[PDB]
């Protein structure tokens, strides 16, 4: 189990690991996070209590490092920083963890809600979607844009999302014109699969990305991308049956963790009303569409 | 975005534009079968595809063979309006290729966008006004025309014949659909308004009888009447 040290905790914030959160107030004797599984990414993201602007966090891997969380006056954020002194921060967790002045990751042993969200989430695929090579972890925020939101403005500071347009030469072949916009398997199979992502499991991995980035930062068009990805294999007549039955699970646990308040802002009617009622795969998604009834049935 | 009674000139101004109305495009007739069932059986259809300022109009004839063995005739209608819209765009040298295509109905807008997508700087756009060139099939020559087609084809007419040598763009519009909104409520009473008299005929090269200015007057006065007419009598008001 890994632990993500903190310096001090000089303003009063919000703290969120992976599904959980705790409060933490201005100067509180708070150093950090212990007992965090080792096996999955995870993103430490904070709300200050002054400011709930910009909630921010930072996507990492305990495997990768040894990371602790500093708080800058100066840029007034919480920063992770990396430690390359192996016995200096094994000697910080050890004195912290003595003085019990970290939290202790809550995680339930039956519990695979982190799994069943992050399935297909890597470190690599994420560092290559937020782009800031120097560091091993990936900072994210609530007011960050797409590439594709910036077409439509610093690319340092983006996220670059696969583009996915149905209005566009790449989603329809010329001559295909009907048959690519009504039946979206040319793009979903050859275009995106085949073609850009390799394998389902990295456009998964994608998906779960875009969904973790809105829940947790509010982040519009990491929404806009989960809604598209979503939208993407409903909308294709032909896609793998194991791709169905995955995608099937996937939604079924997003849509269990999704804050009940949060519904309004984060899932879009045409969007789920299209790929439940509609599509080609209207009867492929068993698990989701049960859940989506019994727990926001005023969305459909 | 979309065309209405605000930005009306705009029709008229010196931007080449073309309306396109796929009413007529997939018609049918309605029977019982010998087991008592209901089919179907296509007519030859058209595109009509006007621009407002020149007159000019691409009637392209789609002949009942382009349904045969298809599936969904009504969606296909507007894809194959839409394919075929976009092919007379590029047979259309550079110079003469519209900068905006407005659609009568707002369920072409898809079907032509992405026809167009190799064309993004034409703008395609929906329009708020209820235009009635659903009664072009009511014009005698333009229906001859399509019902005689055996093979897709494609007939270039003037939709205002020689107005244009003595009135404005605006004004042959406003004739014309006065003369299709008549043709749509009455035709029976809109041909008779524009054929009763036997000496003014129609050339062998126009579409409408060779009216005088002051006679154009008088139709267009019986026009109004028929239309308001017809309102008091589905209104009974």
């Amino acid at each position: 189990m890994n632990t993500v040290p903190f310096t001090s905790a000089p303003i009063e914030v919000t703290i969120g690991i992976d599904q959980y959160s705790f409060n933490v107030k201005e100067n509180q004797p708070f150093h950090g996070i212990k007992d965090i599984p080792i096996g999955h990414v995870h993103v430490i993201h904070f709300q200050h209590a002054d400011n709930s602007s910009m909630r921010y966090g930072y996507w990492f891997d305990c495997r990768m490092g040894n990371f602790y969380i500093q708080y800058d006056p100066k840029d007034g954020l919480y920063k992770m920083m990396e430690e390359r002194d192996g016995a200096k921060f094994e000697n910080i967790v050890h004195n912290f963890k003595e003085r019990q002045m970290m939290v202790s990751y809550p995680k339930i042993d039956e519990d695979d809600t982190w799994y069943n969200l992050t399935e297909f989430v890597q470190m690599d695929k994420i560092r290559k979607i937020v782009r800031k090579d120097e560091n091993q972890f990936s900072y994210v925020d609530s007011s960050m844009t797409t590439v594709q939101e910036n077409e439509l403005s610093d690319p340092a500071h983006s996220l670059n999302y696969t583009v996915i347009n149905f209005k566009s030469r790449e989603a329809i072949r010329p001559g295909h014109e009907m048959e690519d916009f009504l039946d979206k398997s040319y793009y979903l199979n050859t275009v995106m699969l085949q073609g850009i992502f390799k394998n389902s499991s990295n456009y998964f991995g994608e998906l779960q990305f875009a969904f973790l980035n809105a829940m947790f930062f509010g982040n519009y068009g990491s929404s806009l991308q989960w809604h598209a990805m979503i939208e993407l294999i409903c909308s294709s007549a032909t896609v793998p049956k194991h791709m169905l039955d995955k995608l099937d699970e996937i939604l079924y646990y997003q849509i269990k963790t999704l804050p009940e308040q949060y519904s309004d802002i984060l899932l879009n009617e045409r969007v789920w009303n299209i790929c439940l009622y509609s599509s080609f795969q209207k009867n492929s998604l068993h698990n989701t569409e049960k859940i989506m009834e019994n727990k926001y049935p005023e969305l459909l | 975005g979309a065309m209405n009674s605000s930005n009306y000139a705009e029709l008229f101004n010196n931007d080449i534009k073309l309306f396109v109305d796929d009413t007529n495009v997939y018609r049918v007739t309605v029977h019982k079968t010998f087991e008592g069932n209901v089919a179907t059986k296509a007519i030859n259809g058209c595109i009509f595809t006007l621009n407002p300022k020149t007159g000019h109009l691409f009637l392209k004839i789609i002949h009942t063979s382009v349904w045969a063995g298809q599936k969904r005739l009504s969606q296909l209608a507007k894809w194959k309006t839409a394919e075929e819209v976009s092919a007379l765009v590029r047979s259309l040298p550079k110079e003469e290729q519209p900068k905006q295509i407005i659609v009568t109905r707002k369920a072409m807008l898809d079907p032509l966008e992405v026809h167009m997508l190799d064309f993004p700087n034409i703008a395609i756009r929906p329009t708020e006004l209820r235009l009635p060139f659903s009664a072009a099939m009511s014009i005698d020559k333009l229906s001859d025309v399509v019902m005689k087609a055996t093979e897709p084809q494609m007939v270039l007419f003037n939709i205002y014949d020689d107005w244009l040598d003595r009135i404005s763009s605006y004004t042959a519009f406003s004739r014309l659909t006065l003369l299709l909104r008549a043709l749509k409520t009455n035709e029976e009473s809109a041909k008779m308004i524009l054929l009763s008299d036997p000496t003014i005929t129609i050339k062998s090269y126009h579409l409408w009888p060779s009216f005088t200015d002051e006679q154009w007057i008088t139709i267009e006065s019986q026009m109004r009447d028929l239309i308001l007419t017809e309102y008091g009598r589905k209104y009974n008001v």
